């Protein structure tokens, strides 16, 4: 499940665990060397000998302090070494996901699981395995030596410990539950803290800022924590003043006075327990803590390599120009929810298809599709008569250029936004990219020019942020094209302005036009009217008009 | 500790106080109970070893009275941490809709976003997890410094000589991580924003081939996050050396000044040898401060966050109130002028919409229709000049009452992530049944309930992108269509719409039954058939107004604009 994850660090792991058992008996060992220049000292023993432990005890503490400030520094390399690594698998993976887990997961999701999900597994992969050997072996070595010192004050220190773990046990079953819904609470909030950030305006005008639902989840989600951290911080409390050094000395004495006052015991074996007694327990609580934190790194490798295991879009191995060409096409968003039903369209060069029809019939669906965002349920899409399944993504998307309906611009300059298809493209192209688009008047505006950065509160207008999209599918220059509304919010003389640019580049090219204004794409050599996943029609305008269908109550509607 | 102070509430002052008395209380206890083991010990390996009654007693006495103090440290702790946690995100929640619309540059749109996510335990137990340990580590040594003078003043100065080199390796270590730092939590935030947008701009990166690792932004920025992690790691290792050398170096002088004194015969061998214990619980702290200095400066960063959203320049507002009941104001720009930064987007323009009329706003793209818009529902505010809403300046007037007498169709509509009929029901909570259904039925919505499979109740994305754009759009008009504000503006209801689409909300615009002054841009010459006014907008001014009709026939720029 979660071990197929962390199985790179095994190795590391075992090391650490080993490693971490030498260095605390070597901090375990000062101070056995100072009970055995106490025993010395009331001997009234040779200095040399007093000088020789008391050194090695200060010389060994040092030598503790820096190995465990050597190991922890190698360990947190480690860690953050396979973080990076792990990171960087998730993003290749989610490179290649269906696009339809990107729309049903959200991006609050997709953040949790990159950077939060690889941040909690921090304690599992860097401190779990330390503290666990550590939480082991000393308390047993320190018991077992005390035990054979003087039994009788060692049942005393059994105590705590047994009490110690009672507060442990009961911890981790209690709060082992809301541990687990912790990730979605956090996920779920995520989402609402950035829709509202992004929807700022429909929560301005629209219910404003008591009414708004971000506030409604966040004392929800508030009120969960309450209830989670209360009863949790109360145990972990308790734990630290079970397990606290003081609590110890002072239940040491408890049963070590009696014994002295009366002739039950000698001061001298007391030694051992003032100065041994008191350093397993913060020991203890390493593990006490850090349950929690294994229980969340653990959950969080089961939702990585969920992820991980998640199917892709797999490239086939069974292997005119810029003919698209789809065949018997199918596809459902969700299973019995067909969308696209029996299509079938030829894509050829030289021609320019208009795909128009009623909102919601899958015009944009057939594009994404086209793009291989989705794969189809049934049928096949052919490029160049290779099937898209038998495509890289190289291969793919250097012969379809897209332009999507959500004018999508990335933060960053203005010129890697149109250079994103071709960050290398040198200026010039990039600037003619703009001038097709009839963009690079308003650029030229802006303070900075084209360097000029497109982020929130920064960014363009609907209609000038779709002409940038329309200049980075014009510097990509691919031999077939998808306009999936371009000029949907340009004005009618921006919008003749860029078709006709449009119209000078691709006539070597494969054209493929969504449009709602139906006066844009009477020039189409094969116009195309979906309805309901299903062609119902097809011809030019002039037939389609005559044909009397639903492109002839359409363009009634228009007037 | 001195900004979480300007983040207490007023409220909570009183519960600060309290903590700060019994933290103080609880280190003082510490410090007696390491302390009294030395007359414990010295009495106890005496002749008369029944004289260790005496201070056994006081060292339960401080033990339990610690118990009680500590858990008591840690109820208050929890409190103010709750306490500061609600109140400092219930502020973000209630002030950020009223901070200004320039405000939200991408910088500081990762800023509000991080200060929201703070909302995890990790900013809850602060108190306990940080606050408590750190003060009670680092006053532990000083306060059995001071308590050790009681038993001798000079092994006392030895102790608090060596806690000078504890705050001296404190200092040394924040002041040459703090840079690494600081890089850390620059790009750690760098790699957060374009995850964000890597998701949401999936599309449009794939087709470009920006989706890679190796060539995508979110690569880029993972490997300098990467590389500024590893730099604080190494940038740790002098913080990690120098608490080491504070921890020898406090060991060296106590044990030496014991030793002296042991030489000398001022110090008792029982003594000494019970110094040794209290030596071990001088130095915990030494080691406790390290573990607990590195999350010191990521808390000092997250409530800077906290606190830059929370100092966000709000919109000017005032109190007045319109005196209508629901009815149609009047609408004019008086010599309004708007710029973003240097850029001059409005200058002298001017207009007076009638109450119950309706008027439209076409002119090229990028001219600054939008933003008349923004200015009249009070999203944006002038630079100089004043909009008035029924004669009532806006930026005077009470924010609940400047939003509710105004209801907008956006350019690009915007949906939350939920039921089809939740984002309907934004416009008006407590919508009858009836009045929401009516709303859904001229919105044209009432086709996506019969055609979708699961209704009204279809799940929609993060935006609206588990939606057709024509889809999102419809459910965003029937969302300003139910709210029952006078005033309409429709940014653009039909640019992703079908023309039959486009004909039936064209259509429901204008037949909406209840009064309003309705302020329509669009692109499209059969979107504004009803207008009875029109406002010619191109480079930022009404250039000319008029009916259609009269407009195209007086040839101007509207009749070329529609050739
Ligand atoms: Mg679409
Ligand atoms: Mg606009
Ligand atoms: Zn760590």
């Amino acid at each position: 499940a979660g071990s197929r994850l962390l199985a790179p660090l095994k190795k590391p792991l075992i090391v650490s665990g080993v490693l971490q058992a030498l260095i605390t008996l070597i901090e375990l060992a000062p101070f056995v060397l100072l009970v055995e220049l106490a025993r010395l000292l009331l001997g009234g023993a040779e200095a040399e000998r007093l000088w020789t432990l008391g050194l090695t005890a200060v010389s060994l503490i040092g030598l503790g302090a820096v190995l465990a400030a050597a190991m922890t520094l190698w360990l947190h390399r480690v860690d953050a070494r396979f973080a990076h690594e792990l990171r960087g698998r998730l993003l290749t993976k989610l490179s290649r996901l269906p696009l339809g887990w990107f729309t049903r997961r959200g991006s609050a999701s997709t953040k949790q699981l990159v950077q939060d999900d690889t941040l909690a597994l921090h304690y599992l992969i860097t401190h779990a395995i330390p503290d666990a050997v550590a939480a082991v072996v000393a308390p047993v070595a320190v018991l077992v030596y005390l035990f054979v010192a003087d039994w009788r004050v060692a049942l005393v220190l059994f105590i705590p410990v047994l009490v110690y773990l009672v507060l442990m046990s009961v911890m981790t079953i209690q709060s082992g539950s809301k541990i687990a819904q912790a990730p979605r609470w956090a996920e779920r909030m995520g989402g609402e803290a950035g829709a509202f950030l992004e929807g700022q305006p429909v929560i301005r005008i629209f219910g404003g800022a008591a009414a708004s639902r971000f506030r409604r989840r966040l004392d929800d989600y508030i009120d969960f924590l309450v209830s989670w951290q209360r009863p949790f911080v109360g145990k972990k409390t308790l734990m630290d003043l079970v397990t606290r050094p003081a609590t110890f000395l002072w239940i040491i004495l408890v049963a070590g006075v009696p014994l002295v006052v009366t002739g039950r015991m000698d001061p001298v074996n007391l030694l051992p327990f003032l100065l041994l007694g008191t350093t397993f327990g913060a020991r203890l609580l390493g593990i006490g803590y850090g349950l929690s934190g294994i229980q969340t790194g653990m959950l969080a490798a089961r939702r990585i390599q969920t992820v991980l295991d998640e199917p892709e879009l797999v490239v086939r191995d069974r292997t005119r120009p810029g003919t698209v060409e789809l065949d018997r096409v199918s596809f459902e968003y969700r299973p019995g929810v067909p969308v696209i039903r029996d299509v079938t369209l030829t894509l050829r060069p030289g021609t320019v298809t208009a795909l128009v029809g009623p909102s919601g019939s899958g015009k944009s669906t057939l594009a994404a599709l086209v793009a291989r965002f989705h794969d189809v349920t049934q049928g096949a899409i052919r490029v160049d008569g290779r099937d898209i399944r038998t495509l890289t993504a190289d291969e793919l998307y250097r012969r379809v250029g897209f332009v999507l309906q959500d004018a999508q611009l990335v933060h960053g300059s203005v010129a890697e936004n149109i250079a994103l298809a071709e960050p290398d493209a040198g200026l010039e192209r990039i600037r003619t990219a703009a001038r097709d688009a009839q963009i690079h008047d308003r650029i030229t505006r802006m303070p900075d020019g084209y360097d000029s950065v497109l982020g929130a509160g920064s960014a363009l207008s609907g209609g000038e942020r779709q002409r940038v999209t329309i200049a980075r599918a014009i510097l990509a220059d691919t031999p077939v094209l998808v306009l999936d509304e371009a000029t949907a919010f340009a004005d009618p003389e921006s919008e003749y302005l860029v078709q006709q640019a449009i119209n000078r580049l691709t006539r070597d090219r494969t054209v493929l036009v969504i449009a709602h204004r139906l006066h844009t794409i009477t020039h189409a050599d094969q116009i195309v009217v979906l309805d309901d996943g299903r062609i119902v029609e097809v011809g030019t305008h002039d037939e389609l008009l005559a044909a009397g269908g639903r492109y002839r109550g359409l363009w009634d509607s228009g007037r | 500790i001195r900004t979480l102070l300007r983040l207490v509430p007023a409220e909570k002052r009183g519960a600060v106080a309290g903590y700060a008395v019994l933290t103080l209380l609880s280190v003082l206890l510490r410090a007696v109970g390491a302390v009294l083991l030395i007359p414990l010990l010295a009495a106890l390996f005496s002749d008369t070893p029944s004289d260790a009654w005496l201070w056994l007693g006081w060292l339960t006495a401080v033990t339990l009275a610690g118990w009680v103090t500590d858990t008591n440290t840690a109820r208050l702790g929890f409190d103010l941490g709750f306490a500061v946690l609600s109140r400092t995100q219930h502020d973000m929640a209630d002030r950020l809709p009223n901070v200004a619309m320039s405000w939200f540059t991408p910088d500081n749109t990762a800023t509000a976003r991080q200060a929201i996510a703070a909302t995890g335990p990790e900013l809850a137990g602060l108190v306990v997890n940080l606050l408590t340990p750190l003060i009670g580590a680092a006053l532990l040594p000083a306060a059995i410094g001071v308590a050790l003078l009681f038993v001798s003043v000079p092994l006392g100065l030895a102790a608090l000589a060596g806690v000078a080199v504890l705050f001296g390796a404190l200092a040394l270590s924040g002041r040459l991580s703090r840079a690494a730092d600081k890089v850390a939590g620059e790009t750690n935030s760098a790699f957060t924003e374009r995850i964000i947008e890597f998701a949401r701009t999936q599309q449009a990166l794939r087709a470009a081939r920006r989706v890679e690792p190796a060539r995508s932004q979110v690569g880029s920025a993972l490997a300098a996050q990467h590389g500024a992690g590893l730099r604080l790691l190494t940038m740790q290792i002098p913080g990690q050396v120098l608490f080491s050398l504070a921890g020898q170096v406090a060991l060296i002088g106590f044990a030496g000044m014991a030793v002296w004194l042991t030489v000398r015969g001022q110090l008792g061998v029982p003594e000494a040898i019970a110094l040794i214990v209290v030596l071990v619980r001088y130095l915990e702290p030494f080691a406790a401060i390290a573990d607990l200095a590195p999350a010191l400066e990521t808390t000092r960063a997250t409530l800077n966050r906290i606190q830059a959203v929370l100092d966000a320049p709000t919109l000017p507002a005032g109190r007045r109130r319109l005196d209508r009941t629901g009815a149609a104001p009047s609408i004019e720009f008086d010599d309004v002028r708007f710029s973003y930064g240097d850029e001059v987007v409005l200058d002298g323009v001017s207009f007076t919409l009638r109450p119950g009329n309706t008027t439209a706003i076409v002119g090229p793209s990028g001219s600054g229709k939008t933003t008349i818009l923004s200015l009249i529902a009070g999203l944006q505010q002038p630079a100089s000049g004043r909009v008035l809403l029924d004669g009532v300046d806006v930026t005077t007037l009470d924010p609940e009452a400047r939003r509710a007498a105004v209801s907008v169709v956006f350019q690009h509509p915007y949906l939350f992530d939920g039921t089809l009929r939740d984002n309907v029901l934004v416009g008006d909570p407590e919508a009858d049944p009836d009045d929401v259904t009516a709303a859904m039925r001229l919105a044209r919505v009432d086709e996506l309930l019969d055609r979708l499979p699961d209704g009204d109740a279809t799940v929609v994305g993060e935006g609206g992108t588990a939606l057709s754009g024509g889809e999102r759009q419809r459910v965003s008009i029937a969302r300003a269509l139910l709210k029952p504000a006078p005033v309409l503006l429709v940014d653009e209801a039909t640019s992703a719409l079908d023309n039959a689409n486009e004909a039936a909300v064209v259509d429901a615009l204008t037949a909406d039954p209840r009064p309003r002054t309705r302020v329509i841009v669009a692109h499209r010459l059969a979107s504004i058939r009803h207008a009875d006014r029109v406002l010619f907008v191109e480079a930022g001014r009404v250039v000319e107004d008029g009916a259609i009709d009269e407009l195209l026939a007086a040839g101007g720029r509207f009749a070329q604009f529609w050739a």
